[PDB]
């Protein structure tokens, strides 16, 4: 399989601030990264797929970028509703792997 | 007068194509557009009564290389979209060069000179992508690539072939100038966002 | 609407085989290109993929666990079943099922998830 | 009679070259030798009074493609030896195709059609290798590659150009047949042992 | 730098037998491997360079092969004079690294 | 013939700088393309490269040790000198100098080597 890594294991950030949750794959995965929000005690939501494309119904504050083993998830003007755990999903293979996940928290 | 010069002046429509192709690390595709831009500009310059006296190569050469260069631009712009690995890349690049050379030589004014390469390039792409869809159990090029590159790229492709092969019956000043513009857009759009073998 | 629901025993003894059910709603896995994925989260860990099942009745498993994973479906009762063999302390987790599409391959709807733990 | 057929029969001397090139995962170089082998065989077949009635393309095409194909074989056999990376590979491959095409079209019987490509390919190689010697503070291609590939490869290269450009004054039956044999050896020898981009 | 690995750290072999001391580089080193014999308490000798070329004065029993991160040194009909420690040298960079070395010994 | 000879203190205290001499014979480092390499073997370890010096008076060092390595030459006395600073227990070794050519870049003649150890 392909091991996936997220740089902040936890990220303290101010309400109305910005974050850049950064991710490294073990090898090239051709921009087949998707970013999830796991709200506590609930089913995750898909925010972003194919590195940058937002899911319909997502506010434009969330935005992903990067290509070739390094991808970046970013929340703009982050609300108290954004305090949740954020996972990347590598999906270039049908052998999927998630990142370790970032427990984003209020500063 | 403008109605003689416009088929020459509009031949700079490929200058966006080469400046975009070089910016994206597509240096082979940049050569083929720049080569085409020069020979298409000279092919029309020697045709136009307002400026035909300037040019330094016989008509036989310019006619062949403006047509061959164009058909090879349509080929390498599509094999850039296919984005093969080695040694299939160099192999399918070479298949275009040799086939388009012999075919353009045999009959250059026969529409088959464009239709053969586009047909074969579309088959070679369809073989790769239908293998890759069956591998991933899903739409292989992301719905973004269909709606932003392939869709618009082949939409300008359909316009370019219609302007050249049909609406040439009505005009050669403006229609052939709009053909240069339409075809330059197909080359800009069918290129990927970056050369993955160079950046 | 699209909705999923996980179900299972919740509590059981180690060295035992369990069946986890996922019921699907708003769509059917009979649809061409449609799939379901099963993902689990062990207590105090990141997410970990388990299994796939598809429209064509093809299947896939996490190769490190493939020796004790078995997945099946009944489209007549709008359901997918994942059976884990030889359950142990590492299987103290929340288990999820997620519906994957043909156009976006990353799973787009999850169920709420269900707890599984081994105890005496 | 044999003295008419030998320039056609000796055109199979490139069949070792393509069968060796494919065996070494050099599939682009294999195309260019196979293409050259076919067009050189037909160029002489249509020339020979014993069998000229068989052939199906006009003399104008076969003459151009036997000469162009030969000069491009000399090019890709040398850019295989240079062994560039991307995007310089595809770029320097394309530089040969476009330059040899235009030059062969302009005057094909002028010896410049071979001399330009060999001169430029030798300069492009000398720029890479003198950079790589200065980087390593040592003889860059191993003394084995000089004594087994480059030395013999260019030794048959010198023989091939001497048989074609000088000893054609004495004969066209045997001299031109020995030229096909000498040139096939240059293509076999100047290829590396394996395509490092494919195996 | 580039880490170099030799598979047998020591190799017991019969007098008049054969050995295949096998070597893996961390990355591609373009056949710039050279094989040395360190006779005990003496200056090493170069046996083989550029993977396969023997040094002049070496018996033809020693032979090297391989390409692209995996090279093989082999002694044929090995004499009691061949009982010595054998090192590969990676020399694609001017930042040279040796393998861990194989202490070949009599069985 | 070609021959090399290492020389040095043999024994010294830790936290001190030492000079190791290599004298060369049968050739001169004045020759275009010619070089000398210094390699060491710590007691109970594999070989480890240290330093280079060349015909053009260019130099190179093992980057992990580059902070305490200094190499120089005197072609008038047919000699190369490698000075290690801040000597420690890891420098308990045999030190070698090896002549490298232009045609084969791997060093082709070694000296016999010399012992170096730190003690009180
Ligand atoms: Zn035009
Ligand atoms: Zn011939």
């Amino acid at each position: 399989d392909i091991q996936m890594t997220q740089s902040p294991s936890s990220l303290s950030a101010s309400l109305g601030g910005k974050v850049t949750i950064t991710c490294k794959a073990s090898q090239d995965i051709n921009e087949y990264i998707a970013w999830y929000q796991h709200k506590p005690g609930k089913g995750p939501r898909l925010l972003i797929h194919y590195t940058s494309t937002l899911q319909p119904g997502i506010p434009s504050r969330f935005s992903g970028s990067g290509s070739g083993r390094d991808y970046s998830f970013s929340i703009s003007n982050l609300e108290p509703e954004d305090i949740a755990t954020y996972y990347c999903l590598q999906y270039d293979n049908l052998l999927w792997t998630f990142g370790g996940g970032t427990k984003l928290e209020i500063k | 007068v403008a109605k003689l010069l416009l088929p020459t002046l509009s031949s700079l429509a490929f200058l966006p194509t080469v400046s975009i192709a070089t910016k994206r690390r597509f240096y082979m595709e940049a050569m083929v557009y720049l080569f085409t831009m020069f020979f298409v500009a000279f092919s029309h310059a020697c045709d136009g009564p307002g400026l035909s006296v300037l040019c330094f190569m016989r008509r036989d050469i310019l006619e062949y290389f403006s047509i061959y260069g164009t058909a090879l631009s349509m080929w390498v712009s599509l094999m850039a979209l296919a984005d093969f690995d080695e040694p299939q890349r160099s192999t399918f690049t070479m298949l275009g060069v040799l086939t388009i050379a012999v075919r353009t030589f045999h009959d250059r004014w026969g529409y088959g000179v464009a239709s053969g390469p586009i047909g074969t390039a579309t088959l070679i792409i369809a073989v790769k992508w239908l293998k890759k869809m069956k591998e991933k159990k899903g739409l292989y090029p992301d719905k973004s690539i269909y709606t932003q590159q392939i869709g618009p790229g082949l939409c300008f492709g359909a316009l370019a072939l219609m302007l050249r092969f049909f609406f040439e019956e009505w005009d050669y000043t403006y229609v052939h100038s709009f053909y240069h513009c339409a075809l330059a857009m197909s080359f800009v759009l069918l290129l990927p966002k970056v050369n993955k073998k160079a950046g | 609407q699209v909705t999923l629901k996980e179900s299972g025993p919740g509590i059981l003894q180690p060295s035992q085989t369990l069946s986890l059910t996922c019921s699907f709603s708003g769509f059917s896995l009979s649809t061409s290109g449609m799939g379901v994925s099963w993902i689990r989260k062990p207590s105090g860990k990141g997410l970990e993929w388990l299994a796939h099942i598809f429209w064509d009745d093809d299947k896939r498993y996490n190769p490190s666990l493939k020796s004790r994973l078995t997945i099946s479906k009944d489209t007549s009762s709008n359901q997918v079943f994942l059976m884990i063999t030889s359950i142990d302390t590492a299987d103290t987790a929340t288990y999820y099922c997620a519906r994957r599409t043909w156009l976006l391959h990353a799973m787009d709807y999850w169920g709420q998830g269900t707890s599984v733990t081994v105890s005496s």
